[PDB]
């Protein structure tokens, strides 16, 4: 709550559960490398409940 | 010298690792590098004085 | 044919395979297991 942002990305998609460990830059599986790949610089959260 | 990294030879480690893990070897490689540089150009400004 | 063996050997006496004069393509290796741990140290699985 400190901190200005210019513009802030919220992408939500409902996914397994190992499918959360999945999701991080530089990763790997049959979601992160052809449904979803996060940036390798990625500056930002994952949120999963 | 590898310099505390996986190798010391860039073009082998480029293609054996991607970025997002061999960014910090490759920063290693370029420490080591630059450090044995700066002792060569400080050895020759003395052999020059 | 070291993917779905039925008799992985225990830990105390590890089976060992080697394997040569082959083309790798880990195509089979990634689809053949619900992975849960990929931690490669040497080389990484995405350009391996
Ligand atoms: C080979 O893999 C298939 C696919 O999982 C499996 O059903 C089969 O049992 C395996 N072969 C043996 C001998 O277990």
């Amino acid at each position: 709550n400190d901190l200005c942002f210019t513009n802030v990305y919220a992408d939500s998609f409902v996914i397994k559960g190992n499918e959360v460990s999945q999701i991080a830059p530089g990763q790997t599986g049959n979601i992160a490398d052809y449904n979803y790949k996060l940036p390798d610089d990625f500056t930002g959260c994952v949120i999963a409940w | 010298s590898k310099f505390g990294a996986i190798s010391s030879v860039l073009n082998d480690i480029l293609s054996r690792l991607d970025p997002p893990e061999a960014e910090v070897q490759i920063d290693r490689l370029i420490t080591g590098r630059l450090q044995s540089l700066q002792t060569y150009v400080t050895q020759q400004l003395i052999r020059a004085a | 044919e070291v993917f779905n063996a039925t008799r992985f050997a225990s830990v105390y006496a590890w089976n060992r395979k080697r394997i040569s004069n082959c083309v790798a393509d880990y195509s089979v290796l990634y689809n053949f297991a619900p992975f849960f741990a990929f931690k490669c140290y040497g080389v990484s699985p995405t350009k391996l």
